[PDB]
């Protein structure tokens, strides 16, 4: 296995490309759903504080 | 953490306003004893009198 191991050296690279790019995709998604999160949160306890008024 | 904020900001005011129900529900449930005592003093006078 003289070749398969020659093709080694780059088989990974674009999977290290690839790993990149998903878990930078994967953070700004996660970060962007979290603050959709928080504001909807905040809206919608201000309007349960009201009813329990 | 502005999770917890909304978190404080709402249950504080829950318990706040629950204090006031249960005092003013606290009253409202003997008020029936108080005055049911109040009258039986007249009740008694009289039920006395016929002695």
């Amino acid at each position: 296995d003289y070749l398969s191991s020659l093709g080694k050296t780059q088989t990974a690279v674009v999977q290290r490309d690839a790993d990149i790019g998903v878990a930078e995709a994967e953070r700004d998604a996660g970060i962007r759903e979290a603050e959709c999160k928080k504001e909807m949160l905040d809206v919608k306890f201000m309007a349960d504080t009201k009813i329990a008024d | 953490i502005e999770m917890a904020k909304a978190q404080r900001d709402y249950e504080l005011k829950k318990a706040a306003y629950d204090i006031e129900v249960n005092t003013r529900r606290a009253q409202a449930d003997l008020a029936y004893q108080l005055q049911v005592a109040k009258t039986k003093q007249q009740i008694e006078e009289q039920r006395v009198q016929v002695q």
